[PDB]
């Protein structure tokens, strides 16, 4: 099973956030 | 009370809705909690939703916008009710708001329904909202309208079942190709993060980034003073090299593997972890993509954090080295022998992990198999580490592959 792999699980953890309210 | 503030807000007369309205928004952006579910269930949406035509009252569409936003932050359920009420269309329209506020918070609240998932993200996309966001960009826009614009675009890009229309891509890389030389660290983030959705979406994918000729631009990235930026690069340049090696190619040719020193030696063990990551997927291209990471004397380095590394990281490394063995030349595996990787190679064969486990066995057994005359000098240098121990210990494993291959092992080069 060796060769190229996708990204794995748990890495880049501090993606952008979907959605954000606006808050004051 | 809510009650109130649905029976103010669905009077014909604009200045009694505005200040229902106005208790509305001020309910949903007080604090980190907002009463989401009360609101929605209160009936308020579908007339929010009406006041967003008012452009007659565009502190009243301001208001509303704000709102929508807001409830559309939350929850899918509570997003997609806002989907349900009509709310996109009336969004798009004000996007051509002649009141900067009104647009801009129109522009908030798509990206709240775009973020939902693919399915609402393509409703959006089909109504037209790229171009007019796209049109946005300027030299005049304001940097934090801007920054809204550029997370609005993460969010296009984002989600992979399935990943957004070809033509959406192909209108948005452009613009991608003009915000990546911005050096607002918040724009470079989020445009960054938005190019390695890209290139997580398949081999077509990455061809499109490849082909907009953006990959020079992103690679030294990885250097950038900012940590966000730099592992936002690290994604977007990572997901490229687990393509073929003609796309590997392309981000190797831009210098990338000098980049890697200052990754390999970072603080954060997950820097360390993705940078490894990265370098497996070089180590299993061609033989001149094997020599390109020998010759940026980044082995040595490797096999440190095979050795010392946190766990996470020797099992990234592990990979680096089982898949130079799959193209890499009988003279470059002699080179890891002696660089000593076999000792801390043959330590990770006792893992509760079995993927870990085949990939170590894999690699010694090619290792063993490409060595036509030194399999004595190898096969003693396991001996001496406990590695043969380990090997016979696995004949015993759960694992038929990893069974099977330890047997074979032992009979093909312990066995004379």
């Amino acid at each position: 099973c060796l060769g190229r792999r996708v990204v794995q699980p748990g890495m880049f953890a501090d993606y952008p956030p979907t959605k954000k309210a606006r808050v004051l | 009370s809510l009650e109130a503030i649905v029976q103010n807000a669905s009077s014909d007369n604009q200045g009694i809705q505005l200040s229902a309205v106005q208790a509305a928004r001020k309910l949903l952006s007080s604090d980190r909690n907002p009463p989401i579910d009360d609101l929605i269930k209160s009936g308020i949406l579908p007339i929010l939703v009406h006041c967003l035509e008012r452009d007659d009252n565009p502190s009243l569409q301001f208001e509303a916008a704000w709102a929508l936003t807001n409830i559309a932050s939350g929850t899918s359920e509570q997003t997609q009710a806002v989907v349900q009420s009509n709310a996109v269309p009336l969004f798009l329209r004000l996007l051509h708001s002649p009141h900067q506020n009104v647009c801009e918070q129109a522009v908030w609240a798509l990206g709240n329904i775009i973020g939902d998932g693919p399915q609402c993200r393509d409703y959006v996309i089909s109504l037209g909202v790229v171009k007019p966001l796209l049109s946005f960009i300027s030299p005049s826009i304001p940097i934090t309208f801007l920054r809204n614009v550029t997370w609005v675009m993460v969010n296009l890009c984002r989600h992979k079942d399935p990943p957004p229309p070809m033509e959406t891509i192909q209108e948005i890389l452009p613009a991608l190709c003009v915000l990546i030389h911005h050096t607002d660290v918040n724009i470079l983030v989020d445009t960054v993060w938005a190019l390695s959705y890209l290139t997580d979406a398949g081999n077509e994918q990455i061809q499109m980034v490849i082909d907009s000729g953006i990959v020079p631009h992103l690679v030294p990235l990885l250097s950038h003073q900012e940590v966000k930026v730099q592992t936002a690069a690290l994604r977007a340049v990572g997901n490229i090299v687990t393509g073929t090696d003609e796309q590997t190619q392309v981000v190797l040719n831009c210098d990338a593997l000098s980049h890697f020193p200052a990754l390999l030696t970072h603080p954060k063990e997950k820097i360390n972890k993705e940078a490894v990551w990265f370098l497996s997927n070089i180590t299993a291209g061609n033989q001149q993509q094997v020599q390109a990471v020998i010759d940026a004397n980044l082995v040595p380095m490797i096999i440190h954090l095979l050795d010392k590394g946190d766990f996470g990281t020797q099992k990234e490394a592990a990979w680096a080295i089982s898949n130079l063995t799959i193209s890499g030349r009988k003279d470059q595996v002699a080179y890891l022998i002696q660089q000593n990787v076999i000792p801390p190679f043959c330590n990770l064969l006792t893992v509760k992990d079995a993927q870990v486990v085949q990939v170590v066995l894999d690699g010694l057994s090619n290792i063993l198999k490409m060595a036509e005359d030194e399999a004595e000098t190898i096969g003693n240098l396991i001996e001496e580490c406990g590695g043969l121990e380990k090997i016979e210990q696995l004949q015993n494993h759960e694992n038929e592959d990893i069974y099977k291959l330890a047997y074979e092992i032992i009979d093909q080069f312990f066995s004379s």
